[PDB]
């Protein structure tokens, strides 16, 4: 996994990288490498409309939009993630890397999705927004992911980007935050991953100009060892603490 | 003459990524079966 930080545009040395792990991994790389980098003409993708907000959607139709402009930028298959995010960064500067993202139109993965699920909801105070992060078990490896948790109105949600439809947003349906991450959790059974960990953060204030970074893990807990009944009680309390603007 | 360069490999990722999705699928069904 290789991540861009020379801007836009691309600089000669990463560009070059990520047609080199494309020729690779594919079994009939080069061949489609040359096809794409050597053709004088290529159609110019569509750029989806950046979605705002309008008095005639509901929030989970917001949130629908959100996630489908998402998903129109497309999950980051090739291997070269395109926006460099530093998690300590201050909100301040991530909210300008989220208005490259919309700018500049390109696919993007799990992380980056967040930071943008942050940047679109911005503005609408009902919603409270906190990360949600899941380390994995899965054949003799652990893997990382993350989604943006949502609360409002006494129900929880997420939205995200993943390559497994299960593992990303999820409508605001659920009664408590246990229910929420009960159904990833779940999800994650279908492609045999275990779940070793999860960490929640904190509510991401609603300043677009805070130079405060982002609270990525007040709360851990390695949900291996523990049963369901005292994974509920220790993210009960939890969200409740949130709720209650205490934490 | 930079815009162009963008426009350019915009055009290149969305094209390359459409293969490397239908390579993620093709991978993840021969897993399977
Ligand atoms: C957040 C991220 O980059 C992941 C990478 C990952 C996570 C878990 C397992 C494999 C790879 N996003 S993801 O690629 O969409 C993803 C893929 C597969 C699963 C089972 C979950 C998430
Ligand atoms: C083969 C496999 O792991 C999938 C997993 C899955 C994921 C989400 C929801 C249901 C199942 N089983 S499968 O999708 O039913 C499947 C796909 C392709 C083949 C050849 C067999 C089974």
């Amino acid at each position: 996994f290789h991540v861009n930080k020379s801007g836009f545009p691309i600089d000669s040395h990463t560009w070059e990288r990520m047609w080199m792990h494309v020729a690779k991994v594919h079994p009939k790389g080069g061949e489609m490498v040359g096809a794409i980098r050597n053709a004088a003409f290529l159609a110019k993708p569509s750029i989806p409309q950046v979605p705002n907000y309008r008095l005639s959607m509901t929030i989970p139709d917001w949130l629908q939009a959100i996630q489908n402009y998402m998903k129109t930028l497309q999950y980051n298959h090739t291997g070269t993630q395109f926006f460099e995010i530093r998690k300590m960064r201050p909100l301040s500067g991530l909210m300008e890397t989220a208005k490259e993202m919309t700018r500049e139109s390109l696919p993007i993965k799990c992380l980056e999705a967040v930071i943008l699920g942050i940047y679109l909801t911005n503005g609408q105070p009902s919603i409270e927004r906190f990360p949600i992060s899941f380390k994995t078990y899965f054949s003799g490896n652990y893997f990382h992911h993350v989604v943006l948790g949502i609360y409002c109105n006494g129900r929880y949600g997420s939205l995200g980007m993943s390559r497994r439809a299960e593992l990303m947003d999820k409508p605001l349906t659920f009664r408590t935050l246990s229910d929420l991450i009960f159904d990833f959790e779940d999800s994650y059974k279908k492609y045999l991953h275990t779940v070793k960990k999860v960490k929640i953060g904190l509510y991401v204030p609603h300043e677009p100009h805070s130079f405060q970074p982002i609270e990525w893990k007040q709360l851990v807990l390695n949900v291996s060892k523990m049963l369901r009944a005292d994974i509920r009680k220790e993210l009960e309390k939890y969200a409740r603490d949130m709720r209650m603007k205490i934490l | 003459a930079q815009q162009e360069l963008k426009q350019r490999q915009r055009a290149e990722i969305y094209a390359l990524n459409r293969v490397m999705t239908e390579l993620e699928q093709q991978q993840f069904d021969e897993f399977c079966k």
